[PDB]
């Protein structure tokens, strides 16, 4: 039974070649997606990047640095964007507790002037598209000076779009995804404070570690060239064959 | 047909004499590959290599 | 009883794409999830658990014998080690032995490597009834359940199914990730040979 | 042939949907999608234009969008060929076949249209319609011929009669069946299709 | 510990009448179509993936959550929800891979009635013509 | 049953406030977060308050563009709305010169009314909305992403970056409830911020078709 | 700049080492002094690590427009 | 006993088919290999064209034709 299921599923998607734009395309100039799965990682060693496999590249550091030839690659990458961009994102998140909330131009302004317009007793007819203590402020905002307007309408736009989205992680250094920068940051401020309060011979600084993990990331992305469609075809084909436990 | 045996590599299979003797590979004889292809044209299809 | 098809490329192109694109050396793991595919075989695992355990004393000539048997002569100048114990006769220990295979098999360029993971047999596989009631010491550390390889010289603990086996966080597992493929494959074959001889 | 008519020799579907799908196909001939979806709010009629029109809907939206998409770097003498257009064209030609097989009566002349049957040895047969069609057609020329017979008028249709039938069909609807039979632009051949 | 009840059957519009004793935000159907028209397509995905996962999960197998989030954004990228045994794969630029699928004649007929000039990127086309193809090794030359 | 009728009225009022704000038209914060029992102050009983048009919030003004446009909200009472009311508010809109209106029924709408919409459409785009469609949001839900509508300059920056055609973007017909929730028509692109768990927070451009 | 990455794509190194073992297999000048083993599969490491590769790699961008890359410009590394 | 006749098969060059110019099988005139549906699907699957161009094109039925 599971064999016949494999043979049915073998009639499948065939021609999905990840082009040199690092967006998974198809045979016919079509663009089926933008970033494989999440991006790049076909789980070649993704069993090894994220989880608790750092206390192994903490040791063995120097080989993983030299053999990887970091100086051989520092003059062909700029680690600038990934810092400013991430710091701005950090600030945005630190000041915006619950992003999941309607917030616009003068919503905050209304929360602010609500105390005043509740103070003043400006009542009228429930006329068209409003209540009494509303229409007045609705007009007030018009003759407001554009300075407070600009002040508010600055803090209205999103924490900017993801790093991976604007910076293609092949060219630009240190293009980590959100739930992995949290991981490297986790371990940074979780080991240093550990080792200093440990015996700590450990010749290594809190930035070589960062550069190292980032190079392992950039290394672990799947090169253009491999047709991902057949990959998925087999990867569902194997449980299509392994269905036979029952 | 195949058999479970040890003395070959996990990255190497040992072929019997029939397929190692009959099957060949082409190469123009340059001043550097002389001895190998010479002994090959010496032995031929009866003895390996 | 199933069959097997053999093939040989006429040009260097197919040959080399079989050498490297199709090999088990740099395709050592399963890219479906990133765990090894060509681990070590079971018959060469009871051997492992036999040598590397807390005592198996070889005198000199035996030591040099095993080390040459399991070393696929292509080498050149072979390195050595020093007697673990030195009092009566220059004895050895098996860990010292298997370390030699690394020290000669991990190329001259780089340096051997650390690890402190775990091993399949628990600490309580050979336990006995009850200790002389004493605190301070614990059966938890200074035990033989955890390989502690430091600079390519195993120091405590057996080699159980985990490491030479095809699982995450193994010996042939990590060798491949940071050295390349060919050296991991060489480790596998030579270690198996020692384990048979 | 099952989607056709016998009296007027046209398709069983009305001419309005045929013309609408003709415009839709001429759009698909480069591959446009958003314009396929935006043409539907407007209806289509015969090829004519005049200043200050009456209450009617035009077709030259087709040609103006054609020249527009040629003007800005997105149409050449070859034609565009992508995936989404392949899905859209497959689905729309499948729906045209569905409309072929989902039409029994002719809104043009209200004829009988005796149904035809296929055979697995490349043969076609004619089936005489039921009494409902003969009584519902008209007092004028009916599918019942000038003859009296018992139940069952199934007879073999000669390939010359089917040949002239498809000949009339094609000389009528070439403007649609040429673009249906030419996925790319017909600039190099610019010829008409023959049912032979 | 979000207490659950166990319903069966799909009429979403009705569930709303009870509006204050349930959590109408975390609510997904077993159907892939009842929510399709009520919420969207980005609606459909997460549930498609939940279902494939669990159908493998009652045995123990589970593919990595990258294959799933691939096979979604091809079997549904034109809004509607298509199958792939024949329907979705019909959208293949090359009718020759389909010729390889089930019956050569049908998709030869497709190629003859359509008359497309294949751009020669798909594996089927440039493999049968005799060149080197974009597959794997063959995107580039010297 | 009047209880439940004003219950549904207030539900609709809240969610239409939310649709307005999400649509990007100035609504003050007190409004959105308004108690049903506080809304009970602005209007009362089922017959006492005049159900049909004692609450038509026809007046909230497009403001970021220019404080001139002000879309319309309606609340008829004939369960299958005839075309007569349609001509009534054709008049009301030509008299006041607004081109954006929204309708609400409680059973549906007569087909001929929906047709009489179509021909007046070019400026008279009056969105049909069964009361059921706006029972509760489609945006407040876990799996459903958050959309934003891009301008043509940013779509242009995109198409420049990737060097692609418009026949390669993913595609969607407007009938999908989320599409109408905003009012996108065709030939527009809405990126998607759909979260993930592999890494998270994709960005993908979808073409309305 | 390039919207590819200076870095070693495994398919590139693999396939072009096949191409170079082909090169020195057939009639081809011996750049690096063949220190024993005639086979350019064993001397291919020598070729590469000595950087005797004037080979032109025609990396093809999404459609048509390509790049050319001599293998030294990459990050060939352990 | 032999549960199946365990004899082997091998071929490099020799007499091929007449109308197709393809290596015949049989094991008694030194037959060759067969590539069915599943092997060709694997070949579609690996992502290689040069292998096909080398085996199916150069080795199986190479013939210098003229148009």
């Amino acid at each position: 039974r599971s064999g016949y299921l494999q043979r049915c599923i073998i009639k499948h998607l065939e021609g999905l070649v990840v082009q040199y734009d690092l967006t998974v395309r198809d045979s016919d100039g079509s663009v089926v997606q933008f970033l494989y799965g999440e991006d790049g990682l076909d789980i070649p060693k993704t069993q090894f990047l994220q989880p608790k496999q750092f206390p192994f590249l903490a040791s063995n550091y120097e080989v993983i640095m030299k053999s990887q030839h970091l100086h051989e690659v520092l003059s062909r990458a700029d680690p600038k964007k990934a810092l400013h961009h991430f710091r701005a994102i950090k600030k945005w998140q630190s000041k915006h507790p619950n992003t999941l909330l309607r917030r616009g131009a003068f919503l905050s302004y209304s929360q602010k002037i609500q105390e005043a317009v509740k103070a003043l007793k400006l009542e009228s007819e429930n006329r068209n598209g409003r209540s009494p203590g509303t229409q007045e402020m609705l007009r007030m905002w018009y003759e407001l000076d554009e300075e407070s307007r600009r002040k508010y309408q600055k803090k209205a736009a999103a924490c900017p779009d993801p790093s991976l989205s604007v910076w293609r992680p092949d060219i630009y250094f240190a293009s980590v995804s959100e739930t992995f920068e949290t991981k490297v940051d986790d371990y940074s401020q979780e080991w240093a404070a550990q080792t200093e309060k440990s015996y700590e011979k450990s010749e290594l600084s809190l930035d070589r570690l960062r550069t190292l993990l980032q190079l392992k990331w950039q290394r672990s992305l799947c090169e253009p060239g491999e047709a991902v469609g057949l990959l998925a075809a087999q990867s569902i084909g194997e449980p299509s064959t392994q269905m036979t436990l029952n | 047909v195949i058999c479970p045996d040890m003395y070959i590599n996990t990255n190497e299979i040992g072929i019997p004499m029939v397929f190692a003797t009959k099957l060949t590979y082409p190469q123009p004889v340059t001043p550097w590959n002389v001895q190998e292809l010479r002994q090959a044209v010496i032995n031929g299809p009866n003895v390996h290599p | 009883g199933d069959e097997m098809n053999a093939h040989f490329p006429q040009s260097e192109l197919g040959r080399a794409e079989a050498y490297v694109l199709a090999c088990t050396d740099q395709q050592y793991l399963v890219p479906k999830d990133g765990q090894p595919l060509a681990g070590l075989i079971q018959d060469h695992m009871v051997s492992g658990a036999s040598m590397t355990t807390r005592g198996c004393f070889f005198t000199r000539e035996h030591y040099m014998e095993l080390v040459y048997r399991g070393l696929t002569d292509k080498v050149g100048r072979v390195k050595l080690l020093s007697p673990s114990i030195l009092k009566p006769f220059p004895l050895w220990t098996g860990k010292q032995v298997v370390s030699t295979l690394l020290i000669n098999i991990i190329p001259e360029d780089h340096i051997p490597l650390n690890l402190s993971g775990k091993a399949k047999i628990t600490g309580k596989a050979w336990v006995k009834e009850t200790p002389r009631s004493v605190p301070g010491f614990n059966p938890d550390s200074m035990c033989e359940s955890q390989v502690i390889i430091r600079e390519g010289e195993l120091l405590c603990g057996v080699l159980d199914k985990a490491h030479y086996g095809s699982s995450a966080y193994g010996l042939v597992h990590c060798c491949y990730e940071i050295y390349g493929g060919e050296t991991s494959g060489k480790v596998l074959t030579c270690l198996a040979r020692l384990f048979t001889a | 042939l099952r989607g056709s008519c016998l009296n007027c020799h046209m398709l069983t579907c009305p001419r309005a949907v045929i013309h609408l799908l003709l415009c839709q196909l001429r759009v698909l001939e480069v591959g446009a999608l958003q314009a396929v979806y935006e043409l539907e709010r407007i209806l289509n009629r015969f090829l004519e234009e005049n200043p200050d029109p009456s209450a009617s809907e035009i077709r030259e939206e087709l040609e103006q969008y054609t020249t527009e998409i040629v003007q800005n770097n997105l149409l050449g003498s070859q034609g565009a060929h992508v995936k989404n257009v392949c899905e859209s064209k497959s689905k729309l030609i499948a729906l045209f076949w569905k409309a072929h097989m989902n039409a029994k009566r002719c809104p043009h002349c209200k004829t009988g249209r005796s149904v035809v049957r296929k055979e697995h040895n490349s043969k076609l047969t004619i089936t005489f319609p039921a009494m409902v069609h003969r009584t519902a057609g008209q007092k004028d020329s009916e599918p019942l011929g000038i003859e009296e017979a018992q139940i069952g008028k199934r007879g073999y249709l000669t390939p010359t009669s089917a040949r002239e039938h498809l000949s009339a069909l094609w000389k009528n609807e070439g403007f649609f069946l040429n673009y249906l039979f030419s996925g790319m632009d017909d600039d190099g051949m610019e010829s008409r299709f023959n049912p032979s | 510990k979000e207490l659950v009840l166990n319903t069966e059957g799909i009429n979403l519009p009705e569930l709303f009448k009870y509006a204050e004793v349930l959590d109408l935000r975390r609510l997904y159907s077993n159907d892939i179509h009842a929510i399709a028209n009520t919420y969207g397509i980005e609606a459909a995905l997460r549930v498609i993936e939940k279902e494939i996962k669990d159908v493998f999960a009652v045995y123990g197998i589970a593919v990595d959550p990258r294959h799933l989030s691939l096979v979604a954004d091809y079997m549904c990228f034109e809004g509607v929800y298509k199958p792939l045994n024949r329907f979705g794969i019909r959208s293949n630029s090359s009718p020759l891979q389909q010729m390889t699928f089930e019956t050569s004649f049908q998709f030869l007929k497709q190629a003859t009635m359509l008359g497309s000039h294949d751009e020669l990127r798909s594996p089927s086309a440039c493999l049968v013509v005799g060149k080197v193809v974009r597959g794997g090794t063959g995107l580039f030359e010297l | 049953d009047d209880e439940e009728e004003t219950y549904r009225l207030w539900k609709i009022r809240k969610t239409i406030m939310q649709l307005c704000h999400d649509r990007g038209y100035l609504v003050t914060q007190d409004e959105l977060d308004q108690t049903l029992e506080e809304f009970k102050a602005q209007s009362g009983d089922k017959p006492s308050e005049g159900r049909p048009r004692r609450t038509d919030l026809t007046v909230l003004v497009a403001h970021n563009d220019d404080p001139t446009d002000q879309m319309f909200v309606f609340f008829p009472e004939e369960p299958k709305v005839g075309i007569k009311t349609i001509k009534v508010y054709c008049q009301r809109m030509q008299e006041e010169n607004i081109t954006r209106a929204l309708i609400v029924v409680q059973q549906g709408m007569t087909p001929s009314a929906k047709q009489s919409l179509v021909d007046m459409a070019p400026k008279y785009i009056l969105e049909q909305f069964l009361q059921q469609e706006l029972l509760i949001n489609i945006t407040e839900h876990e799996l459903v992403p958050e959309h934003v509508v891009m301008t043509k300059e940013e779509v242009t920056e995109l198409l420049a970056r990737y060097k692609l055609r418009e026949n390669q973007l993913p595609r969607i017909q407007a009938g999908d409830p989320v599409a109408r929730y905003f009012g996108i028509k065709r030939g527009q692109v809405v990126k998607i911020i759909r979260p993930s768990e592999t890494a998270g927070r994709y960005i993908t451009y979808r073409l309305v078709q | 700049k390039r919207i590819t990455t200076p870095y070693m794509t495994k398919y590139e190194r693999a396939r072009v080492l096949g191409t170079r073992a082909l090169q020195i297999a057939m009639c081809a000048p011996v750049m690096v002094e063949l220190e024993g083993e005639t086979d350019p599969l064993l001397i291919a490491m020598k070729e590469l690590k000595a950087r005797k590769i004037p080979i032109i790699i025609r990396r093809y961008l999404p459609d048509g427009s390509y790049e050319d890359w001599g293998v030294d410009e990459l990050i060939i590394t352990d | 006993r032999h549960m199946v006749s365990d004899k082997f098969q091998v071929r490099t060059t020799g007499a091929r088919d007449r109308v197709t110019n393809q290596p015949i099988g049989g094991r008694n005139v030194q037959g060759g290999i067969r590539f069915g549906e599943m092997e060709r699907d694997a070949l579609l699957a690996h992502g290689t064209s040069f292998l096909l161009h080398d085996r199916l094109f150069n080795c199986s039925d190479r013939s210098v034709a003229h148009v």
